[PDB]
RNA sequence: GGAAACUCAAAGAGUGCUAUGCGGAGUGCGCGAGAGCAUUUCCGGCAGCAGAGAUUUCAGCUGU
């Protein structure tokens, strides 16, 4: 119960998936820096204010 | 012979002074820090419990609630804590958010209430003032569209005309309006759809296919001419202002509740329709519906997007809402109470934070989005560690224990009974399926997206 | 601990400053030991202006130090590196650090 | 340890570093504060001892009530604990279930009994005289307070002679006779 | 870019000895360039550490390393080591079994007769110190200085900072040799009877009653990379085992005889062994290889310790003889006793240390400082290795300057943050691995006589 | 959108920036309530960026009366338009953050590219720096508040009834 | 048996404490500008000239 089943979605095989895992993010292991911008969101929204739809280009 | 030990000097890390920060002197070395796979995987263990044992989405209603039932609900797009909300007894509504009362209420129509919307206009006599007061409009079963005024107090630039500054009247009832969110052109749904703008009192344009009516409709955020409907012989229509016509139509087997537009792609929408899947449609190509979110019970009453683009909100006629990612389909969180029931218009707030959701047996509630999430600002150490472990979470996403305590809900047990017999019925299906698959010639395989529609005019 | 951020974003210019023949890993650590205490010094509790005007005061002669050996060594005004702007634009993000924190006194202003 | 915070708490409920599953509530301990027992496993060398008597009687019972074997070892065994104390009325055998403790065989021992017959005041005070060497059971002196006594000699516990304590109270009496040398 | 320690700092996997889809492909080229700058990023830290580890160097051709005088060291070093180089004179008690804790703040020492001490030794500290009557074979720390669990005579206890007990355990019925598994926080005891055996000491219960089915267990050793414990019983066996499956991992035939003592290297690389045949063996790990093979030592080797740095140390009963670079893998890193005439392919070793009449029990080094604590039979040594320690040792684990605060919640993030007693596996990288079957390449549902030519169609 | 605010003390006005925007909806919650109670979570949202004391004691009785008439006083006309950033046509109109609804439209006929607003947040994030005080101002003032709204009480009380001197 | 401390050890609570994120330009756009785009466009070279500034720093030219 701690290897996973299947090869998960994303990926395709196991090369694939410890790829993925070969490296830890702690900051530990990884320097402040590294550890900083390894871990941040995809999106990243400013906390009290409304968000517009965007409508770019050629404002 | 040279001889030299460590030098640990007592003064590089104790402090010289009882007030400034020791050193913390540190060495990366995989050799130091021993376990990294097992200590990191139970790190995302507690982060998934302790996400299990924080979610506490329900933030709290606002006011006493409606009289009958929230049938409509329309946010404001330029304004983050005001919200229009309309009960099918005639009753509507300006909430403010913030402190959760309402500005105004009025006994708006004769029967139900059924589109509302809000409006930035513009008349031609007039700096239409949009900071002092608020504009909604609503459409009934009145046969009537009335444009309303709301003395909004957010600003101080001044210190009153109240409500009704002016009516349209239809020879038939009304459905659904939304609004052009430029040059003050909305549109309304009823038995043939109407395009007119708050200067005149008669419709500037019919838009009809033929003989139906139209269910609902929603305007586009951006490429703002462009127009979604869903009319009641289960179909999708697109309208296109520039060109002032309908422009494609597509049938589905069962009939679409409510459309919503993407605010990032703009080119995707969704509809809820009422076999218990909403469907995540393109535009440009109608006849695949490239995502089709599944987990639910019954018919899906609306659907909105988050502002951010990436995570929509489904509110069903199962007295349970619940929201989705986009590149998923099936649920990311379900939030349901006892006392909502049969919850009609759910949206989703300009912050991408919170979940309105009007039920019907009258109330409108607040819900978080993130509902393990809390609403404070973090120090950076608090960002740095929830950020760590939601990363951390995210890759250890496919541990089969991880997955089992992260997956784990508690839904209400009719909706629990429903799903597991549902299940049942669909493997019953598949199983029938694979033994004709089995023995017959040529039963093609039908992708699951391209399964509920049932026809779609302009073929390419 | 936002210490350890400022000490190893100042290690890319003593990196490039060492893989050319200026300085020597030997002295390198000393620097970075005495900068590791300015910061720990710097960011910590109950800090100083004295503490500011310090910091500036070594990374100044450092400096001079620096375009000393460079003209000495590498017979050059500057070895177009990463450092030679580094050294001074850290020095006004002390500057800037310490009317952040403290802008009370003119004389650090 | 730390009086662990509300997430804390809930996140590991089964942590306890003082008292454990296989403490058995710390009995041994308490029993062992409450009868001032020096030395360690003298609370295990009762307990199997309580554990060997009841698994005999288990076995006895087990034996059919008929047999003369089964009945004299059965009396025998319960006039034996009567002999040694361990018991107060020569009851039934369920009160070889009900009634044996190691509280109880921890009740005749000598500090406890001293106490009991109010030769002491307090059992550490009793543990105190009896390894300073002043009582003694019949003629022989006692030494170490692991003796436990019999059900016959309840009645010989006395201090031994030029014990000073007994000078004492003699002469607190003011019947201190010297002639007998104490 | 270059960063010369990138060597020590790779993570390597399960390879095969490109694709299609191109958003995988971007995810990957993404991931793994990433990966190269974590890397690189990381190995940037070595400007950044404070202080390199101490050494000495003959700088002649005349004098050697290892006939060089502790009076004579003491002397050339600075005054705070110096001092700290401390030699306790307890002679009423038996042998001193010596246990430093995981930093190198206290220090628990064990005469055979009775007598348990934990001290801190920088500073001159009485935490607890009892005489219990009966025998005392070893004792060890716990997580901090606040436990400390003693191997009596026969039950193991555990104590309070203070002196009092805590658990009198009803199981591990008799134990020798105890040790700590520190992140799991597992008490693990072995002995004369055949059962090694696990505890979990935070939720106070047991986990594994593992049958040994070889005798009494000689001398065990606990891996510290990958926590398994090595055990070295009297077949000449050391069979490494782990608490999750009944039998032995793996079991090495090391030496002959019965083995005296186990030592695993902090990288989890090599394990250093001594048998009652006068030998010591020196073995990889990861691909179970027996590296060399010294035979033939002139005395039963008792205790073999490995330091933080590669640093072997052998005591031959009154000696202690510590060997540097002998656990490479070539034929010259083979540690012997003499340079036949001089010969610059020996390991002539580091430092030699022969004491006055007393048996060694156990060598241990101190973790964070150049010094190792011998204990023999009339009391301790702290003997000045000169390169036997990690001078940056890394404060966010464990810190020899820890104060009490920081140290209750150390503890309790370490107790958070316990790893399950499942999870001690032979290689710490199958975690998030896939299974072994279930195949790799994943599917995605659509793929799941010329008479008798005369008398045919009958 | 709440870019400034003005707070007028004892001693002098300030004018503190916005870094973070509080959030709006969940404004009536536990921990959004406490945030404006724990100092160093309240410093994450509010800069102080302008301090312009009275000059003299009768300047702030001066500004006290037109405080409380609601009135538009020189020095507070001077403080706003220095730190006030000038806008464009209608596109982004500044915002402040004032503390009631008849000193806004007072500053908006004096500074029409200047928008007051005063609601529920205002008041919020206005009583938070009230309660925090003069740790904002880290040693940036020449007067102690509490002293210095005892002269100015019995300075306004005294004006306010016209109490005799004779 | 009661009482002194800089005797130590272990817990708890309160008060605090900030707890605290290529470059000058020049060149065309972005509604007097930098909040981005983009660079050989000269430079961040060499000595001297002479205007200055506290030996070492700036201001405009010759070649380079």
């Amino acid at each position: 119960k701690y290897q996973s089943s299947a090869v998960p979605f994303p990926f395709e095989n196991r090369e694939q998936y410890e790829r993925s895992l070969r490296m830890p993010i702690g900051q530990e292991w990884t320097s402040r820096a590294s550890h900083q911008e390894l871990i941040k969101p995809r999106i990243m929204t400013k906390p009290g204010q409304v968000i517009d739809p965007l409508k770019a280009p050629f404002k | 012979m040279k001889i030299k030990t460590i030098k640990r000097s007592a003064d590089d890390y104790v402090p010289v002074k009882s007030t400034q920060e020791s050193q913390m002197p540190r060495n990366l070395n995989p050799e130091l820090h021993p376990f990294e796979r097992a200590r990191e995987y139970t790190k995302a263990l507690n982060a998934t419990k302790l996400e299990r044992m924080f979610a506490k989405p329900f933030v709290g209603q606002l006011g006493y609630g409606h009289r009958d039932g929230v049938y409509a609900i329309a946010k404001n797009y330029g304004s983050l804590n005001k919200l229009a909300t309309g009960s099918a007894d005639g009753v509507i509504k300006y909430w403010n958010m913030s402190t959760r009362e309402e500005f105004v209420s009025f006994k708006a129509h004769y029967g139900l209430v059924t589109g509302l919307c809000v409006t930035q206009p513009r008349f031609h006599d007039k700096k239409p003032d949009l900071k002092s007061q608020n504009f909604m409009l609503s459409c009934s079963d009145d046969k009537t569209v009335k444009l309303w005024s709301i003395n909004v107090d957010d600003y101080s630039n001044k210190n009153n005309e109240e409500g009704l500054i002016r009516t349209f009247d239809g020879e038939s009832a009304f459905q659904g309006i939304d609004s052009h969110r430029e040059n003050s052109t909305f549109a309304t749904g009823g038995a043939k759809i109407h395009l007119w703008d708050v200067n005149r009192l008669k419709p500037v344009s019919d838009l009809s296919w033929g003989a139906d009516n139209i269910t609902s409709l929603k305007f586009n955020q951006n490429e703002t001419d462009i127009l979604a409907s869903t009319g009641s012989d289960n179909s999708i229509v697109l309208y296109d202002l520039r060109t002032n016509s309908p422009t494609q139509k597509i049938v589905q087997t069962m009939r679409t509740n409510a459309i919503c537009w993407n605010p990032m792609e703009a080119f995707n929408f969704v509809t809820a329709n009422e076999d218990h899947n909403a469907y995540y449609y393109d535009m440009r190509n109608l006849s695949r519906s490239l995502n089709v979110f599944k987990d639910h019970v019954s018919a899906v009453m609306d659907v909105d997007f988050s502002p951010t683009g990436d995570e929509i909100v489904t509110g069903s006629y199962d007295k349970s809402i619940r929201i989705y990612k986009t590149n998923h389909g099936h649920s990311r969180e379900i939030y349901h109470t006892k006392r909502m029931q049969h919850v009609f218009q759910v949206k989703y707030s300009m912050d991408s934070k919170y979940i309105i959701s009007g039920s019907d047996d009258g109330n409108v509630r607040l819900w978080r989005s993130k509902a393990w999430e809390r609403s404070n600002v973090k120090t950076t150490r608090e960002k740095n560690k929830l950020e760590y472990d939601e990363k951390l979470k995210e890759r250890f996403r496919h541990m089969p224990e991880i997955k089992r305590i992260s997956r784990h809900r508690h839904v209400p047990q009719v909706i629990k009974k429903a799903q597991e017999i549902k299940n049942i019925e669909l493997s019953s299906i598949k199983r029938r399926e694979a033994n004709e698959r089995r023995t017959r010639k040529d039963m093609p395989y039908i992708s699951e997206r391209k399964k509920q529609i049932v026809g779609t005019v302009h073929k390419y | 601990s936002k210490t350890r951020y400022y000490l190893e974003q100042c290690i890319p210019e003593m990196d490039d400053l060492v893989e050319k023949g200026l300085f020597t890993k030997n002295e390198v650590s000393l620097i970075m030991k005495k900068r590791t205490d300015f910061e720990h010094r710097l960011n910590s509790r109950g800090s100083s202006i004295n503490d500011y005007i310090k910091y500036i005061n070594y990374e100044s002669n450092v400096n001079k130090l620096r375009a000393k050996r460079c003209k000495r060594i590498l017979q050059v005004k500057k070895t177009n590196s990463l450092s030679d702007w580094s050294i001074q634009q850290r020095i006004g993000f002390i500057y800037q650090r310490g009317t952040n924190k403290f802008p009370q006194d003119l004389k650090f202003w | 340890v730390r009086k662990l915070k509300h997430h804390e708490q809930k996140l590991l409920k089964k942590v306890d570093f003082l008292e454990w599953k296989q403490d058995q509530g710390h009995r041994d301990t308490q029993v062992m504060r409450t009868y001032h027992i020096q030395n360690r496993e003298d609370y295990h060398k009762y307990n199997r001892i309580c554990g060997d008597i009841r698994r005999l009687a288990n076995k006895l019972s087990l034996l059919p009530p008929t047999d003369p074997f089964r009945r004299k070892h059965e009396q025998l065994l319960l006039d034996k604990l009567y002999a040694m104390g361990v018991l107060t009325t020569k009851s039934k055998i369920s009160d070889l279930e009900n009634k044996v403790t190691v509280s109880a065989i921890c009740r005749r021992r000598l500090p406890v009994i001293m106490h009991r017959l109010k030769m002491a005041e307090t059992i550490q005070d009793a543990v105190k005289f009896i390894e300073q060497g002043h009582v003694r059971v019949g003629p022989n002196l006692i030494n170490d307070p692991a003796y436990l006594v019999t059900r016959n000699m309840e009645d010989y516990v006395t201090w031994v002679d030029n014990s000073k304590i007994k000078k004492t109270l003699l002469r607190y009496r003011n019947q201190i006779d010297d002639f007998d040398f104490s | 870019k270059e960063r010369e320690n990138q060597n020590k700092f790779e993570r390597s996997t399960y390879t095969n000895n490109q694709t299609k889809d191109k958003k995988l492909r971007a995810g990957l080229k993404k991931i793994d360039e990433q990966y190269k700058k974590a890397v690189s990023s990381a190995a940037a830290t070595d400007y950044l550490l404070p202080e390199s580890n101490g050494y000495l160097e003959p700088e002649n051709e005349l004098e050697k390393t290892f006939k060089v005088q502790q009076s004579e060291i003491k002397s050339s070093v600075d005054v705070s080591t110096a001092n700290k180089a401390l030699d306790l004179s307890l002679k009423e008690f038996g042998p001193y079994h010596i246990k430093y804790a995981k930093n190198g703040t206290h220090l628990l020492i064990t005469g055979r007769k009775g007598h348990v001490a934990s001290m801190d030794w920088r500073k001159g500290q009485l935490r607890a110190e009892l005489f219990l009557n009966e025998t005392c074979h070893s004792a060890t720390y716990l997580q901090n200085e606040q436990y400390f669990a003693v191997a009596q005579k026969k039950y193991t206890f555990i104590y309070d900072h203070e002196g009092t007990e805590l658990h009198r355990l009803k199981q591990h019925i008799e134990a020798r040799h105890l040790d700590f598994l520190p992140y799991h926080y597992l008490l693990v005891t072995a002995g004369e009877t055949g059962w090694l055996k696990y505890h979990d000491v935070s939720t106070g219960q047991l986990v594994s009653e593992l049958r040994t089915k070889a005798g009494p267990t000689m001398a065990m050793a606990q891996n510290p990379w990958n926590a398994v414990m090595h055990l070295g019983h009297s077949n000449g066996t050391v069979s490494l085992w782990s608490p999750s499956m009944p039998e032995p991992l793996v079991k090495l035939l090391s030496a002959r005889g019965p083995v005296n003592s186990i030592a695993i290297d902090r990288s989890g690389y090599y394990m250093a062994t001594t048998g009652a045949d006068r030998s010591m063996k020196i073995w990889d790990i990861r691909n179970f290889k027996q590296l060399h093979s010294v035979e033939s030592l002139p005395t039963p080797g008792t205790n073999v310790s490995i330091s933080d740095t590669g640093l072997l140390a052998l005591s031959r009963g009154p000696h202690v003889t510590l060997w540097k670079d002998a656990l490479k893998l070539s034929g010259d890193s083979k540690p012997c006793f003499g340079s036949m005439g001089g010969n610059p392919h020996r390991n002539t070793p580091y430092m030699s240390h022969l004491f006055a009449g007393n048996k060694v029990e156990n060598l241990g080094f101190v973790p964070f400082e150049d010094l190792l604590g011998v204990g023999h039979q009339t009391g301790i040594t702290n003997l000045i290795v000169p390169g036997a320690g990690e001078a940056n040792y890394d404060a966010l684990e464990l810190n020899p300057f820890e104060t009490k605060k920081q140290r209750q919640e150390q503890e309790v993030r370490t107790l958070l943050n316990k790893l399950p007693a499942d999870t001690i596996t032979l290689d710490p990288n199958s975690i998030g691995s896939v299974d072994k079957r279930s195949s790799t390449i994943r599917l995605n549902a659509k793929d799941l006589d010329v008479i008798e030519e005369a008398l045919s169609r009958f | 959108p709440i870019e400034y605010l003005l707070f007028e003390e004892p001693t002098g006005y300030a004018v503190f920036k916005v870094k973070l925007q509080q959030d709006d909806i969940g404004s009536r919650l536990k921990e959004v309530q406490e945030q404006i109670n724990d100092f160093g979570a309240f410093t994450k949202l509010i800069e102080l960026v302008s301090f312009a004391p009275f000059k003299g004691a009768a300047e702030a009785l001066e500004n006290a009366n037109d405080i409380s008439e609601g009135l538009v006083s020189e020095s507070l006309k001077a403080i706003l338009d220095l730190n006030l950033p000038k806008a464009s046509s209608k596109k982004k109109n500044i915002t402040l953050a004032i503390s009631d609804k008849n000193l806004g439209p007072s500053i908006k006929e004096e500074f029409p590219y200047v928008d007051c607003i005063s609601n529920e947040l205002a008041q919020d994030l206005i009583r938070g720096v009230r309660l925090h005080g003069e740790k904002l101002f880290k040693g940036l003032q020449s007067g102690d508040l509490e002293r210095a709204q005892l002269g100015l009480g019995h300075a306004y009380s005294r004006a306010k009834v016209k109490f005799s001197v004779q």
